[PDB]
């Protein structure tokens, strides 16, 4: 387990190994955060989230 | 769903239910966006005319959060065959957009490579629906969900009396009495990853329900991602 094989490369969602090194990305409706790992919802009711309200 | 638990308020918001002219649910579906529903192709033959209900958890009571939507376009995979149920996938374009709210929200479509190496290698997935609670029982009036373990592809093929194509995968238990069933077809098989749920399958078929030595067969969504995107773009 090196890159994306090691704890998903620390990515919140999609992890891909580009020319070595980890690169994270997110599903539509989310934007990659400043740390380039977390995924932040673009608006209300982002995909994959159980509705709490 | 045989066994499992009932979906609590807001737990299975991406669940869609295909209803016939007489308001009866016959298949499930997965909300992909405000205009698109993912379901199984074989479900398209259960009714000459149907609509899609969302935000529904109890078929015999109203909690004003449910909504019926007419289907504008039915996009069935052109390679689907009733002989083997291969390519059991279809996308429905709704006439009016779904308004997301409590119990109504889309599941996430993942990227193929990541989904196959990370999502499908997880221990379990989650299937849900309004289907039979027992193989010979009747349809459930309560939306249910079940955690189903991913089944080794080899064991899958060894257990099936029917061919398991590259567009299908097994999930469920060998002997434990928990599995999807008639009525859940076309429904969601999602996989949780860091509290975000991703569509990983479509309830397809099975030799009975919860039978020992048999598993639940699902359409492999990751094999149709490009196809799904195309369908939604048009
Ligand atoms: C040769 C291929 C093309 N063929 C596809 C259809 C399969 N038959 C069923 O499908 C089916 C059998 C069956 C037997 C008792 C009760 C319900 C049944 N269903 C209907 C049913 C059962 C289920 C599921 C069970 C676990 C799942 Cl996952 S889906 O969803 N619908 C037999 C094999
Ligand atoms: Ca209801």
């Amino acid at each position: 387990r090196k890159l994306c094989s090691l704890d998903n490369g620390d990515c919140d969602q999609f992890c891909h190994e580009e020319q070595n090194s980890v690169v994270c990305s997110c599903a539509r409706g989310y934007t990659l955060a400043d740390n380039g790992k977390a995924c932040i919802p673009t608006g209300p009711y982002p995909c994959g989230k159980q509705t709490l309200e | 769903i045989v066994g499992g638990q009932e979906c609590k308020d807001g737990e299975c918001p991406w669940q869609a239910l295909l209803i016939n002219e007489e308001n009866e649910g016959f298949c499930g579906g997965t909300i992909l966006s405000e205009f698109y529903i993912l379901t199984a192709a074989h479900c398209l033959y259960q009714a000459k005319r149907f609509k899609v209900r969302v935000g529904d958890r109890n078929t015999e009571q109203e909690e004003g959060g449910e909504a019926v939507h007419e289907v504008e376009v039915v996009i069935k995979h052109n390679r689907f065959t009733k002989e083997t149920y291969d390519f059991d996938i279809a996308v429905l374009r709704l006439k009016t957009p779904i308004t997301f709210r409590m119990n109504v929200a889309p599941a996430c479509l993942p990227e193929r490579d990541w989904a196959e190496s990370t999502l499908m290698t997880q221990k379990t997935g989650i299937v849900s629906g309004f289907g039979r609670t027992h193989e010979k029982g009747r349809q459930s009036t309560r939306l249910k969900m079940l955690e189903v373990p991913y089944v080794d592809r080899n064991s899958c093929k060894l257990s099936s009396s029917f061919i398991i194509t590259q567009n299908m995968f097994c999930a469920g238990y060998d002997t434990k009495q928990e599995d999807a069933c008639q009525g859940d077809s076309g429904g969601p098989h999602v996989t949780r990853f860091k509290d975000t749920y991703f569509v990983t399958g479509i309830v397809s078929w099975g030799e009975g329900c919860a039978r020992k030595g048999k598993y639940g067969i699902y359409t492999k969504v990751t094999a149709f991602l490009k196809w799904i995107d195309r369908s939604m773009k048009t």
